[PDB]
């Protein structure tokens, strides 16, 4: 059973995107229509652009190549980490909801696949606090904790050593759901390696798992029912190309060129899914339907013509800076002190965007202030008037009575 | 136009508590709106509203497809929901307007746990502390709390695991007890007074004997105000004996008051006397609790200068300094407060392991029933010493009982001698359970039964009746008998009373010649058979041994002679160390309870013979 | 952009300042001259290496601005350093007599061998020809800290300063103290500003009794004193009478001192809490002070070879910050014990943090549960407090006076039996649901009542007997004022539950039930009716008993000097297997064996004994008794409802 | 979005330092930080 999630990127990632863009244009329409200043091919150029898009595909903090220092990453709170990207949202709704869910005693497992290293430290760090019972079957854990899966003399002489049976009464157990974490490289590289855990479904953080690899395959032969594979899906990707060729019931090269001009072509693809729920999904694969909570369009419509080969931002109000393509040749530390000091101008841009846009909201709320205390005065005074007319009505009728003791004596 | 009496829940308190703050040289914002750069002593955080889906986590579907179809609706349409809810008012500007607290809430409880900001005060309207999760009510629209709290819960489940909440206001938490009656990692707490119907909302759920249920017991403990009218000591001794020691047990990680000042002094709608300097002791401790995790929000308030110096004292000691003296220390709280207070700790006691071996009571379990099945183990003590003295009686002289139909009682509560319609010459003697003379072991609160002097005083003047061939009718009420805890024996003395007069003595052929004894504070019940009747034709004379016990009023209400009359025709025998025309000839004794029984037992009798001739 | 609230100065006076630290590395000269090399394996009971460790461990952690440990300035941001002055002779002559002063004025100018006979001589003290300006520089310098206090130029003070100050008396010095220190500083604010000071509060939880200053005040009103020690009448120091629970001031000082005594060593952090939310904040509040003043002394704290305590620096935490919020805010701190220096660290580091402003840690533990000495302890301080102050009065029900002379005794012969009335419903609802045969018993003169029987009890073969006296009756005080309401009391079946889980397995079951004697210390003669009846039903009935096999007792409370006494008198082992008894608190039962003497291995062997866990033992027992167990808590019935289970299971484990 | 951008150019950041403790906002209020991981 394999079923997609609709995954869209952020604004942050369309940003970021369109500077990879800025960047590779035009080492990309070329192909399409310290060291040695010479650096590398343009095949090598095509393999740091979609390398490099799909690692904005994926939390686009990840653009940085430099280690994490493994401090700083188990210190950081959910929220800004998955303000990155909105992979990391419906990835951390999920296992919120999977967690919350109703439970009698069930024990259901867990299986996250990523696909390379630093992924899945970030996922470490994502799941870390969280409560889940987890084991981690790749090297350099982030603070292991030590979950292992299932498969009195008072005096001399005597012996009468209660404690043996006591302490099962006073030891209290976990009744987390379990939960495994490794990557595609250990599963390439042997198998039998999640066949010994009767695991219940993969939630990959992959979507080119070639389902019917041979651990796998033996997990899929060994349980009793079905076990639901469900990938994450992004809508417009490179990935999406060669998923939507597979997604029917050297050569590589050709494959990267027609999956980056689908890419490329669907950039500013305009169209988007959504409302999706999580529970019933989760209810489906679970309890083992086929689950229509998912949407089933799963791929975009469309020779070489011009227009989607300048780079073009997002909008920003009263910013109005351009992309300067980079028409040349490269250097690996001209590529990356370009990145750098574009990236830097952008955040000048984005810097002055936020603080030019402080005072209208200023001087709205002065108005908005001067309003309600205009407001509530007119409310008082109000009052005021209210009362003296209530006070002035029995005057009002005590001068009416002698009025009519006066027309009496007139008389 | 009722703009002079206008609705207490207006725009302009929170107007009123921001112009305090800047009055008092913390905020350094003349114009009084919301900037920024507010000074050095605080920084003010901003505020985005609530979504749907953190709102959607405690409230239902219904209620958002409710509250979200209210918005744009007609003048009439707003004004029949308006009326057709308890309390409540809406608004075509009010949807936006209640997203916001759930969101200030959340923002401010973020920035205190994330370590942004040591404590934070958010200062926000419409209040959120009344709302059920299915239906709004009392001019609340959305639980703020416990959105709050459950969103911390679910976005922070690694430093976050158990959140202690406090209200002190003057009404009843309703909803946010409802919302967290079944969870365990929430403990909530409050003060209110409760009244059963009278004060807001005055329903079953704000009983203090509630709390809990499943796998959530004992994480709710309720403290209910009986009368109107308390002062700081009785905040001072609540905060002491039960807040603090609980919550040093129940390790918070973070600390939510939800704070409203309707409790405060010179109010009208709750009538206390609360300084705002109690309030700052009272935060003081409440800081002092965790290691500083304090969040507080607003929900009461309806008089703007006490909130004003209120909120002035909390902001204050939540800044850093110490919290100010206090008007008068000697206060000396009123005592069905420290009973009920008591009362609370049995149950805590039962729920909590703070108050066994500190309050004399780890000697019985609570956690059983008090039963007479053989499932529990604890067994009540009025039923042994009446079995006692009822198979006593039987052996001696053969004593019938008195049987109560239509009114539910145990069996031989009263006594008497058989052919009483035909004893011509009845005394109706109405005693009380004797007290002991023993020693309390403090720790464990138990007594030992080798000191244990038990005496049955009542006995000797039946062992007088019998010597004079009299009918002889038995009355003993049990004091409350700690099971039922709505009991009162006045009103049920005054039942029995009123039935053995309308019921029985009305209906004796032989009725003739009928003394009254009355022993400690069960002869008021006498009192009510002597103010609302007239018994005179028949009885002649009536005695009390009151002792130490406060004075009986007789006011009659048939007649005037009733009372002079009553004021002829009793011996009232008192304290000699108690000093103190309508009471009936009070007669204070000379040594001293028994001592002053076995003094004037010859007076009594003398007197009911020579009375009787 | 109309003004409404103008801008200006937060109004405010704590918390812009910061906090007066008194240090001085003059303070460490004055030592003792060497005598017996004991003194390199002793706890030396003043060294001068105190307040170099608190200076430095203040440095630490970044609240002192000072790289290389000495008396400067530049404090930093948080403390302002105070500077110190000696005091004047007239000053100490303020509480001090002269003679003293013309005392050490002599000793400050005497020979070595002057010296040594003069140590020898005074009360635990020791001098040096550098002490007199090392005694003048403390107290002085003490007045200087409340003189930025009241003065208004810090928050609090914190005055690390030695000697200590607060065992010499006016007359004489005493107990390594040369003048006073608290005694004399709070004179000079008194005597210097009778505007601003008008009451001060000192507290003293330094482990050993501050009686200098305690004589010092005893008399006047302006000061109220609060110390708290261990006692032990004689031996621990001082062990003097002025340290009694009962002396409370003299004169117009009456109603103005307070004792805390520990009867026993080994007290903890929730003694000390209990202790301070019970008493001394209502009366702190009652007496409505201007200034406090804490002599310390972390002698009590944790890891302690002097007092033996378990104080982990967070109760010093909560300890100061109640006592900040006591005050207004005004307070000084000096300091008098300490004997292990990483205690008083760690004790130091915390009172620092809070005198910050910091909030206090958590407790290492809530649940601890105090020793009840402690408790019994308070109730004995609160009667006599609630004689002298207001506040105690009616919330613990005193009711004013009260000392009661009666509980006469003259008319016990007329009394209600209430003994028959337990066991009488205790047999009613016994028999109603389990048809139990009153076996009776001939040539004895017992009520009928005394053994109940199953029934079909001659083909029974599993018999087990329960051992009972009457079981206990837990009652309630009235709130209000004094008594015991006795309608509102509960009776405690304790057998009952042994009794049913036999009965639900189809053994035979036999109740005895014994009752106590009146007006008896222990019920010997109540051992004796034991000893009798068990005797007389082995004798009678069990001997004769064709199918009985694998026979079990249940010893409850008193009362197992019967089955002990049928064990020695008697041999029953080939039909008999396992006792099992839970004691409680009464005194235990050595096994006689006449029979034999492999009859006391085999009582050692299949026997369990339960007793408390603050019983008068455990301060190991001999084999007569039997393999005892010291249980964790209190009371018969939490022993039972607790080792239920282990104890069913070796009853279990006995059998087949 | 300015400060997911500001929050990833404060994080690992790139080749050179032209642009680039309390307050503590890498969350680090210490009451069942590091108690709240088992420890075992
Ligand atoms: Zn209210
Ligand atoms: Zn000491």
């Amino acid at each position: 059973k394999v079923y997609y999630l609709p995954v869209t990127l952020t604004q942050f990632q369309k940003d970021l995107s369109e500077i990879l863009i800025s960047l590779h244009a035009k080492s990309f329409k070329a192909s399409i229509i310290t060291h040695p200043y010479p650096t590398l091919s343009q095949r090598q150029l095509t393999y740091i652009f979609d390398s490099n898009i799909r690692a904005i595909a994926n939390h686009p903090s990840l653009l940085v190549d430099h280690y994490m220092p493994r401090q700083l990453l188990r210190m950081e709170p959910t929220e800004s980490s998955i303000a990155g990207s909105h992979k990391f949202q419906v990835l951390n709704q999920l296992i919120n909801s999977i967690c919350f869910r109703d439970r009698p005693n069930e024990v259901i497992k867990c299986a996250i696949i990523a696909h390379s290293i630093k992924e899945l430290d970030l996922l470490e760090g994502l799941i870390l606090g969280k409560k889940f019972r987890t084991k981690r079957l790749s090297g350099t854990s982030l603070y292991n904790e030590k979950h292992k899966f299932p498969n009195y003399t008072g005096y001399s002489k005597d012996d009468y050593d209660y404690s043996v049976k006591r302490n099962l009464k006073k030891r209290k157990i976990n009744t987390d759901d379990w939960l495994f974490l490794a990557t595609t490289k250990h599963l390439k590289h042997d198998q039998y390696l999640l066949a010994n855990y009767d695991i219940d479904m993969i939630i990959s953080f992959d979507p080119m798992l070639e389902v019917e690899l041979p651990a796998l395959q033996v997990l899929r032969n060994n349980a009793n029912k079905d076990i639901p594979i469900i990938k994450l899906l992004v809508q417009n990707s490179p990935d999406h190309y060669l998923l939507d060729s597979e997604i029917k019931n050297s050569q590589e090269y050709e494959e990267i060129k027609s999956s980056l001009l689908y890419f490329l072509q669907a950039r500013n693809a305009p169209v988007n899914n959504c409302e999706i729920d999580y529970i019933k999904l989760v209810k489906c694969c679970l309890e083992g339907k086929d689950c229509n909570n998912i949407l089933p369009v799963l791929d975009l419509i469309t020779s070489s013509d011009s227009g989607f080969w300048q780079p073009q931002l997002t909008k920003l109000q009263y910013s109005s800076t351009e992309l300067p393509l980079w028409d040349g040749p490269l250097d690996i530390k001209t590529y990356q002190t370009e990145l750098m000091h574009r990236a830097v101008i952008r955040l000048r841009d984005i810097q002055d965007e936020y603080a030019k846009g402080t005072v209208p909201l200023y001087e709205k709320r002065l108005n908005e202030t001067q309003r309600q205390n205009q407001l509530d005065e007119i409310k008082n005074s109000v009052g005021l008037t209210f009362k003296k007319k209530q006070e002035v009505e029995k005057s009002i009728n005590d001068s009416e009575k002698r009025l009519k003791h006066a027309m009496t004596e007139s008389t | 136009f009722e703009y002079i009496d206008p609705h207490p829940e207006d725009p302009r308190r929170i107007y009123r508590i921001y112009k305090i703050l800047a009055e008092n040289g913390l905020i350094n914002d003349p114009t009084l709106s919301g900037v920024d750069d507010l000074g050095d002593l605080m920084l003010k955080i901003p505020v985005r509203a609530a979504t749907s889906e953190e709102i959607l986590e405690v409230h239902t579907k219904e209620h958002l497809e409710f509250i979200e179809s209210t918005e744009k609706m007609s003048r009439e349409e707003l004004l029949k929901e308006t009326e057709k809810g308890d309390s409540v008012y809406f608004n075509n500007d009010s949807y936006a307007s209640a997203r916001l607290p759930c969101g200030g809430a959340i923002e401010a409880c973020k920035a205190v746990v994330e370590g942004r900001v040591k404590n934070s005060l958010a200062v926000v309207r419409p209040p959120g502390h009344h709302a059920e999760p299915q239906a709004a009510g009392g001019f609340c629209l959305f639980s703020n709390v416990a959105v709050a709290a459950k969103n911390i819960l679910k976005n922070y489940p690694e430093s976050v695991r158990r959140i202690m909440i406090l209200d002190w206001d003057i009404h009843h938490g309703n909803g946010t007890q409802k919302s967290f009656y079944q969870d365990d990692q929430v403990l909530y707490v409050s003060l209110h007074r409760f009244e059963m119907g009278k004060y807001y909302p005055g329903t079953i759920q704000g009983q203090y004997d509630q709390t809990g249920e499943g796998k959530g017991e004992g994480f709710n403990c309720n403290i209910t105000w009986p009368v109107g009218g308390v002062g700081d000591a009785e905040y001072m001794w609540a905060f002491e004996q039960v807040v603090m020691p609980m919550g040093r047990e129940f390790k918070p990680d973070l600390v939510i008051i939800s704070s409203g000042f309707d409790a405060a002094d010179g109010d009208t709608i709750g009538q206390c006397h609360v300084t705002p300097s109690c309030y700052g002791h009272m935060t003081h401790m409440l800081k002092s609790l965790a290691r500083g995790n304090l969040c507080v929000v607003l929900e009461g308030g309806y008089n703007l200068d006490a909130i004003a110096r209120s909120a002035l004292s909390v902001a204050k000691v939540l800044i850093g300094e110490p919290p100010d003296e206090l008007p008068d220390p000697l206060s000396d709280p009123k005592p069905e407060v420290i009973e009920m207070i008591d009362k609370v700790i049995r149950l805590q006691s039962k729920y909590w392991n703070c108050f066994r071996r500190r309050h004399a009571n780890s000697g019985c379990n609570f956690n059983e029933p008090i039963n007479d099945s053989i499932i529990s183990k604890n067994f009540p003590l009025q039923k042994a010493i009446r079995q006692q003295q009822q198979h006593y009686l039987s052996d001696e002289f053969n004593f019938v009982t008195l049987p109560l139909v239509s009114m539910d009682l145990p069996d031989n509560t009263v006594l008497c001698t058989p052919n009483i319609s035909e004893s011509n010459t009845i005394i109706i003697v109405v005693h009380d359970t004797s007290d002991i003379w023993a020693k309390r072991n403090v720790i464990s609160g138990t007594i030992d039964l080798s000191s244990s002097v038990i005496i049955d005083n009542s006995l000797d003047f039946i062992k007088w009746g019998l010597d004079r061939k009299y009918g002889i009718i038995d009355v003993n009420i049990p004091l409350t008998l700690f099971e039922p805890d709505n009991y009162s024996g006045m009103i049920t003395s005054q039942e029995v009373l009123i039935y053995l007069w309308d019921n029985y003595i009305k209906y004796f052929p032989s009725v003739a010649k009928i003394a009254f004894i009355g022993i400690g504070d069960s002869y008021s019940g006498i009192v009510h058979l002597l103010g609302h009747r007239d018994t005179r034709a028949v009885t002649k004379t009536v005695i009390n041994f009151l002792g130490d016990k406060q004075l009986k009023p007789l006011v009659p209400l048939v007649d005037e002679t009733l009372s002079e009359w009553y004021f002829k025709n009793s011996l009232i025998f008192s304290n000699n160390s108690h000093q103190c025309k309508k009471f009936g000839r009070v007669l204070r004794c000379d040594t001293d309870l028994n001592n002053i029984i076995e003094e004037r037992f010859e007076e009594a009798t003398d007197f009911i013979l020579d009375s009787f001739e | 952009r109309q003004v409404i609230v103008p801008v200006c100065m937060p109004k405010i006076h704590y918390s812009p300042l910061k906090t007066g630290l008194c240090y001085d590395v003059r303070m460490r000269y004055h030592a003792k001259i060497f005598t017996s090399y004991f003194e390199y394996i002793d706890p030396h009971p003043e060294d001068p290496r105190r307040i170099y460790r608190i200076y430095k461990i203040l440095a630490e952690n970044g609240l002192i601005n000072d790289p290389t440990l000495s008396g400067v300035d530049d404090l930093g941001d948080l403390m302002l350093k105070i500077p110190v002055r000696a005091a004047t002779s007239e000053e100490i002559l303020e509480v001090h007599t002269k003679e003293h002063l013309e005392f050490i004025e002599s000793t400050e100018k005497m020979s070595r061998e002057e010296l040594l006979k003069e140590t020898e001589k005074g009360d635990s003290v020791y001098f040096n020809n550098d002490s007199y300006a090392s005694a003048r520089l403390p107290c002085g310098g003490a007045i200087e800290a409340c003189k930025a206090v009241v003065e208004g130029r810090v928050k609090n003070s914190l005055a690390v300063v030695r000697p200590p100050g607060h065992h010499a008396e006016p007359q004489a010095a005493g107990g390594f103290c040369l003048f006073s220190n608290v005694a004399v500083a709070a004179k000079n604010i008194l005597k210097n500003y009778p505007e601003s000071v008008r009451r001060i509060m000192i507290l003293d939880w330094d482990i050993h009794h501050g009686n200098g200053t305690q004589k010092s005040f005893y008399q006047d009103d302006q000061v109220l004193y609060v110390s708290l020690h261990r006692f032990e009448m004689g031996k621990y120091y001082p062990g003097t009478i002025q340290g009694q629970y009962d002396q409370t001031g003299e004169g117009k000082g009456e109603g103005f001192n307070c004792n805390i005594t520990w009867p026993v060593g080994g007290v903890g952090d929730a003694e000390y809490m209990w202790a301070f939310e019970q008493v001394v904040m209502p009366m702190g509040r009652e007496f409505k002070p201007d200034l406090v003043i804490i002599s310390s002394g972390f002698d009590a704290a944790d890891g302690d070879t002097i007092g033996q305590c378990h104080v982990t620096p967070s109760c010093y935490g909560h300890m100061t910050h109640m006592l900040k919020s006591l005050a207004r805010g005004n307070l000084c701190v000096v300091l008098e014990g300490g004997y292990n220096l990483d205690a008083i660290a760690r004790s130091a580091l915390s009172v620092a943090k809070v005198l910050i402003g910091e909030p206090p840690d958590e407790l290492p533990d809530p649940l601890s549960d105090p020793k009840p000495e402690v408790i019994e302890m308070i109730d004995k301080v609160i009667r006599l407090q609630s004689k002298y102050w207001n506040c105690f009065r009616r919330r613990h029900a005193n009711s004013g006076c009260n000392f009661n002379e009666p509980l006469n005794d003259s008319i016990i012969s007329k009394n209600f039996p209430l003994q028959k009335a337990i066991r009488q419903q205790q047999q009613h609802y016994l028999s109603d649901e389990f048809n139990f045969v009153t076996l009776p018993l001939v040539s004895m003169d017992l009520p009928d009542n005394t053994v109940l029987c199953t029934p079909n009890i001659s083909e029974s073969n599993t018999i087990i007997i329960v051992v009972h006296d009457t079981s206990d009756i837990w009652a309630k005080r009235n709130v209000i004022s004094g008594t015991i309401d006795l309608s509102s009391s509960v009776i405690i079946d304790n057998s009952l539950d042994f009794i049913k889980w036999g009965l639900d397995r189809k053994y035979g079951i036999i109740d005895v039930n014994i009752p106590l004697t009146l007006f008896e210390p222990d019920n010997y003669s109540g051992m004796i009716t034991s000893q009798e009846v068990l005797i007389y039903l082995w004798d009678n009935y069990i001997k004769y008993f064709p199918s009985v096999a694998k026979i079990a007792f249940i010893g409850i409370g008193d009362s197992y000097s019967g089955i002990v006494h049928l064990l020695g008198h008697r041999d029953t082992r080939a039909v008999t297997k396992t006792v099992i008894n839970f004691l409680g608190d009464k005194q235990l039962k050595p096994l006689v064996p006449l029979v034999d003497e492999t009859l006391s291995e085999w009582y050692f062997k299949n026997s369990l004994i339960f007793s408390n866990n603050s019983h008068q033992c455990w301060k190991k027992p001999r084999k007569k008794f039997g393999r005892v167990l010291r249980c964790d808590t209190d009371g018969l019935n939490n022993i039972i409802e607790e080792r239920f289970e282990e104890a069913t299971d070796f009853i279990l484990d006995s059998f087949e | 979005s300015m400060k997911s951008l500001e929050n990833e150019v404060n994080g690992p950041l790139t080749k050179f330092s032209t642009e680039s403790q309390n307050d503590f906002q890498s969350l680090k209020a210490r009451n069942k930080f590091l108690k709240n991981y088992i420890t075992l």
